[PDB]
């Protein structure tokens, strides 16, 4: 079902796209896994630890 | 010897994002110039983001105004995304005075013909009752990059600065079968700004910046 | 973990990649070829090593 | 609004008393940043009392973990609402769905060792958008007590500090609301007659000869902890019975 | 105020034997180190005018894995030696040089016929070792002016990978710079090693000239 939903959009079914380096502009071989993940900001802030 | 690229086309798709063409380009120079210009554009492009905001009855950004559906913090966040163009002055002070029910948009700002608002439909807040009014002063200055309010009266509210008209830059290197010569590159740069910078002017500024930085050893 | 992965990827071979079988004049030539995009990081070649 | 949830976000958000769940269905008669007024439907309206629900949203207030509890309306004027529907969503909630964090674009690959063991490499766009910016409300309590050698005072006449440091205080020695204080600033400057000892004739003559007018008042002067900045959003003065509350109180 | 940046200067140029150098720039604006270094590296190792041995013909060789009597080096090794034979030529684009020698010993670059306007920068560059007497090495090398590195795979005559670009190696190393108050800056550190045709500083300045000329249509 994940593959079907990916194919419904114009995204590759493998879930991996081709990325280029921001610095050198050179393509990264071995297409990388790019998606949207849910980050949480846990209540351990550095300024409360230093 | 090398053929010198030049600006041959500016293909305006929409109000925000355009697509310029550089042609002709030798082998390899297409990617070099594309990446250099992409980094320069995403790094250093003058912008006109809001800096300070002053509402009449507001002491701090963590409060509320009667009749305004949005918290002051959300109003400041909406203003932080306001796209505006100033020509003659590095610093200007816009005014917004609105009363009555409805969406207070960016079109309710005082005209001030020397200042252009590129998105009049950009909603700022909502007013809920007739007797509720917002009278506020916005401070728009020219700048470069990202200047958080922390780095730089008790009624003045600082909003983080986002002096960067560009939002997305993508360069494609295609084949330019021109001048009866094969394997000449064409650099098509599609740039998505907020509408406050001319794409030709953006490319010109990026090239000027790169040349000025390169003058150190030439 | 990251350095060892990078070195494992760097020092490796495949039966057919860009710039395979060509004879190089030294490691500097190998780096020049790889950066120029004319040869893959993992391609069997002959190199004059001192 | 987690893009990939499990369907339990809405139940968790609604069951926990952080939102403003409509007690009765109706039509949103009024909605502002700090209040909702719902005109109840005639079907669900009890006989006699009329009979429109008022929900007073809890604005920025401190939590047990010094986080921010803030309810924002999620309905507009004249918008129909059913029974059990969320009107205002509290912290970590979007349209009644539990939203503990933010969903953003992630790529899985090593990047020059900046994500070596478990480190995360974050773009400047994430901090520019202020999507992981958090509000932490901190409570600082200054207590003036009745100690030996006399009581304590909340006066603004603070010794050993110039008028520049006391500019942000009012005439009563308490900071203004909305003042942007940084580490070391005096929030409520209290100085007590509980100072130092009294000097014997020779001792006092020697002290006055040196040319110093140190008094019997010391400096406690609750000040912001070093390294902590922010804005003052509330000042509460609790006064004991029969103490002649000051002008700020 | 929003147009003038921190224009860098060549703060340190520490060098080794004339075929190698290390230039340092500081203080560059935040992020400009990477773009400048990448542009310079690409221009230097991809498109730099120069001339090198393009193709060599031997009297009695028609195959890459061929054999000649009396030469210690195989065809591969002599082709490798010719590949690194740094040669400087005048406005003439392509020129053919002849190498003829008999006798036991090294065959240095100076052994090539000195006639003509072709200038050799490493006269003591070994081309081959021949160990016997009756065998004589006779060959003709054709050198052309090109625009970088052109492998022989791009299509009794032997093709040699033509390395026109003078630079042998280049690498930039963006580091942290310091200013009165600002700290998030860059310190570009170019490290170059050339084949001897031109100095590393000359190569850097030529690359900068090439880039600036390519950008004259916008500035």
């Amino acid at each position: 079902e994940i593959k079907e939903l990916l194919k419904l959009g114009d995204l590759p079914t493998s879930g991996q796209i081709r990325l280029y380096d921001g610095r050198t502009g050179e393509q990264f071989e071995r297409p990388v896994t790019v998606g949207y993940m849910y980050m949480l900001k846990l209540n351990h802030l550095v300024d409360d630890k230093m | 010897e090398f053929l010198k690229p030049r600006l041959v086309d500016i293909e305006q798709v929409s109000s925000t994002h355009a697509k310029v063409t550089l042609e002709p380009l030798e082998r390899g120079f297409g990617h070099t110039l594309g990446n250099a210009l992409r980094r320069i554009l995403l790094s250093s492009m003058p912008g006109c983001a809001v800096t300070e905001v002053e509402i009449d009855g507001v002491l701090h950004e963590y409060s509320t105004k009667e009749g305004v559906q949005e918290d002051i913090l959300e109003i400041l966040l909406n203003l932080k995304g306001l796209a505006v163009r100033v020509q003659g002055k590095d610093e200007v002070i816009l005014t917004l005075n609105k009363s009555g029910i409805g969406p207070v948009t960016a079109a309710d700002i005082t005209h001030d013909g020397d200042v252009e608002i590129v998105k009049p439909q950009h909603v700022i807040c909502h007013l809920t009752d007739e007797n509720a009014s917002i009278s506020m002063r916005i401070k728009v200055q020219r700048g470069r990059g990202y200047v958080p309010a922390s780095t730089r009266p008790i009624g003045r509210l600082l909003v983080d600065a986002c002096y960067s008209p560009v939002e997305r830059i993508a360069y494609n290197v295609e084949a330019a079968r021109v001048e009866q010569r094969t394997d000449l590159d064409k650099l098509v740069i599609e740039m998505e700004t907020n509408g406050t910078i001319d794409p030709e002017e953006a490319i010109r500024r990026a090239a000027t910046i790169l040349a000025e930085q390169l003058e150190a050893f030439v | 973990q990251d350095v060892v992965l990078g070195l494992y990827y760097m020092t490796r071979d495949c039966v057919n990649a860009k710039g395979e079988g060509m004879v190089l004049t030294g490691p500097k030539e190998a780096e020049r070829l790889y950066r120029s995009g004319l040869a893959s990081l993992h391609a069997r070649v002959k190199v004059r090593i001192t | 609004k987690p893009l990939v949830g499990t369907g339990m976000e809405r139940a968790v958000a609604v069951d926990s008393g952080v939102t403003a769940v409509a007690k009765r269905g109706g039509v949103v008669q009024y909605v502002d940043a700090s209040r909702i007024v719902i005109k109840v439907n005639e079907d669900e309206m009890y006989p006699g009392e009329a009979g429109i629900d008022i929900y007073n949203l809890t604005k920025y207030t401190r939590s047990n973990q010094n986080t921010c509890i803030n309810q924002m309306p999620c309905v507009s004027l004249g918008e129909p609402v059913e029974r059990g529907d969320v009107l205002a969503d509290g912290p970590s909630t979007d349209l009644g769905e539990l939203a503990l964090g933010q969903n953003m674009r992630v790529a899985f690959m090593p990047w020059n060792g900046y994500n070596f063991e478990d480190s995360i490499l974050v773009s400047e766009r994430v901090v520019q958008e202020d999507r992981f910016t958090t509000i932490h409300i901190q409570e600082l309590a200054c207590v003036s007590r009745d100690t030996k050698l006399g009581p304590e005072e909340i006066t603004a006449d603070i010794p050993n500090v110039g008028e520049a440091a006391l500019s942000k205080l009012d005439e009563s020695g308490i900071v203004y609301i909305g003042a942007e204080v940084t580490g070391g600033d005096i929030l409520v400057g209290k100085v007590t007659p509980k100072g130092e000892t009294q000097l014997t004739p020779e001792e006092k003559l020697l002290r006055a000869i040196f040319g110093e007018k140190a008094s019997d008042v010391k400096d406690s002067s609750l000040r912001v902890p070093n390294g902590v900045s922010g804005t003052v959003i509330d000042v509460q003065v609790f006064t004991r019975d029969g103490v002649e509350k000051d002008k700020r109180a």
